[PDB]
């Protein structure tokens, strides 16, 4: 009867919805589709309150809450949208991820290729916020499953078969970056001050 | 009013009161003075 | 009793979108010492230039 | 100028204090007298005023 929403916007527009973040280096059809049909996509995705955010420079995608410009409703609220709110481990993981990404793009430019960066080098890194809970093997344990958790929000590839590990570009866009870099900072002031 | 140091003279002649502010690395100081103290302040100037 | 029976999909619930400005960080209490310290700060004397 | 200057007080709220504390540059606590007749405000560029 009534006309169908082409094949591949709808599959882009789920694939989307269901991981959050598209990317060219890795879903070059749909990213290129999304691209050219902007409209398209963004009027499908207004009803919802939803909206896509490009950032041609990285290459990359990701659903951002659409609500009006600084409404009485100073921090949206959203039905879907469900906050989250990391535990500490995973706030100082992602502060180094950050900080390791930001430097990299300082040297290399931004949105250059992103240095993979072997698991070796976060332990000692984790070890000076967090100490040494035991063992090696409870170490890197901990270290593989909160890069697995990370994953889940697209931060990082999954380890390699060498035991290395990429950057997700979508780290750029996390919610308040000034967080992260105070927190740390903060941590790693005490850490000496108590010594 | 506020003036970074412009028309003074007018100020003078139209408020009673003044504060000034300095600067001084990444604190920054306040006083409330009237116009006849900051007067007499200048004339401890004028030995100069 | 651990198959799957072809029943269909109904009330199919959307929610979780991963938004990436969804996420907030770790809040970390710090007990250190409170500050007392109201000095009236007297010393605003002037120190300006001609 | 005075005689204008009765409906100040007379009338009217008129601004008089203002408190600080930590706010901006002004580490501790401060405070700036205005009279009821008019207050200006000076200082070298970048200082507090604004
Ligand atoms: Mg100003």
């Amino acid at each position: 009867s009534e006309t169908r929403t082409l094949q591949k916007i709808r599959e882009a527009t789920q694939e989307l919805l269901k991981y959050g973040l598209l990317e060219e280096a890795s879903k070059p059809n749909l990213y290129r589709i999304v691209l050219s049909h902007p409209e398209e996509v963004t009027r499908i995705l207004e009803p919802l309150d939803l909206d896509i955010g490009i950032d041609e420079i990285r290459g990359l995608l990701y659903v951002k809450v659409r609500l009006d410009e600084t409404p009485a409703q100073d921090e949206w609220a959203h039905p879907l949208v469900r906050r989250q709110r990391l535990n500490l481990e995973q706030s100082l993981l992602v502060a180094i991820l950050r900080q390791h990404f930001v430097a990299w793009e300082q040297e290399s430019g931004t949105g250059a290729s992103q240095a993979q960066i072997a698991i070796d080098d976060l332990l000692p890194q984790l070890q000076i916020y967090l100490g040494d809970p035991g063992s090696e093997s409870k170490e890197r344990t901990r270290l593989l499953t909160l890069l697995d958790q990370l994953k889940g929000h697209g931060l990082v590839t999954s380890p390699d078969a060498h035991e290395r590990i990429v950057i997700r570009p979508i780290i750029a866009h996390l919610a308040d970056p000034i967080n992260l870099q105070a927190l740390l900072a903060w941590l790693r002031e005490q850490i000496a001050q108590q010594t | 009013f506020i003036t970074p140091n412009k028309e003074m003279r007018l100020l003078r002649d139209h408020t009673r009161s003044a504060i000034v502010v300095h600067r001084r690395g990444q604190n920054s100081n306040m006083a409330s003075l009237s116009w006849e103290e900051l007067e007499r302040h200048y004339q401890r100037r004028g030995n100069a | 009793r651990k198959q799957e029976v072809p029943l269909p999909a109904v009330g199919v619930a959307v929610t979780g979108i991963p938004a990436i400005e969804r996420l907030r960080f770790k809040e970390v209490d710090d007990e250190a010492e409170q500050t007392l310290d109201l000095s009236n700060h007297a010393a605003d004397l002037t120190q300006i230039g001609d | 100028m005075n005689q204008v200057s009765g409906l100040a007080g007379k009338e009217s709220f008129i601004l008089t204090r203002i408190e600080l504390f930590n706010w901006g540059g002004f580490h501790g606590l401060h405070q700036a007298a205005i009279h009821q007749d008019g207050t200006a405000v000076i200082g070298p560029t970048g200082s507090g005023k604004t």
